[PDB]
C-alpha cells in the first residue's frame, strides 16, 4: 500500500505539473492573468488528490482518486478558450 | 494547511535572487525578465505575493 500510495501521488503530480506547463507554454501577455488563475486552481486540485491519496486504504481507492483528480484538472482547463 | 503557504512558483524566461523554497501568506518574491523578454504589462521586473489563492501573478515573461 506505501508503494502503491507513491505511484498514485506522483502520477497525479505529474499530469498536474504537465497541465500547468502546457498553461505557461500557452500563454501570451494577453492570456497572462488567465494563466495565473488557471495554475493556482490547477495547483489547489493537486493539494485536495494528494491529501485523499495520503489517507488512502485501497488500491481501487487510489485507481479512482487518480481518475478523479485528471478530470477535475481537464475540467478546470475547459472553463477558458484553448 | 494548503492554504498557508505558497511554493516557489515555476519561472518562465525570468529569474529570482530570492533563495527561499516556500513562502508564508504576505510573503513575497521578486523576478526579472531575462533580456529582450517583458511581463504581461511591459515590465523588466514584477514582485509577487502569497496569498490563500496561491500567488497574486506568476514569473512569466514574454519575448518583445
Amino acid at each position: 500500500m506505501d508503494s502503491e500510495r507513491d505511484k498514485a501521488r506522483k502520477e497525479v503530480e505529474e499530469y498536474v505539473k504537465k497541465i500547468v506547463g502546457e498553461s505557461y507554454a500557452k500563454s501570451t501577455k494577453k492570456r497572462h492573468t488567465i494563466t495565473v488563475a488557471l495554475v493556482n486552481e490547477l495547483n489547489n486540485i493537486k493539494n485536495e488528490y494528494l491529501n485523499k491519496i495520503v489517507e488512502s486504504t485501497s488500491e481501487s481507492e487510489l485507481q479512482i482518486l487518480m481518475m478523479e483528480s485528471r478530470s477535475k484538472v481537464d475540467e478546470a482547463v475547459s472553463k477558458f478558450e484553448k | 494547511g494548503s492554504h498557508m503557504s505558497c511554493d516557489i512558483p515555476v519561472f518562465m524566461n525570468a529569474r529570482t535572487k530570492n533563495d527561499f523554497t516556500w513562502f508564508k501568506l504576505n510573503d513575497t518574491l521578486d523576478y526579472e525578465c531575462h533580456d529582450g523578454y517583458e511581463s504581461n504589462t511591459g515590465s523588466t521586473t514584477g514582485s509577487i505575493v502569497c496569498g490563500y489563492n496561491g500567488w497574486s501573478d506568476l514569473p512569466i515573461c514574454y519575448e518583445r
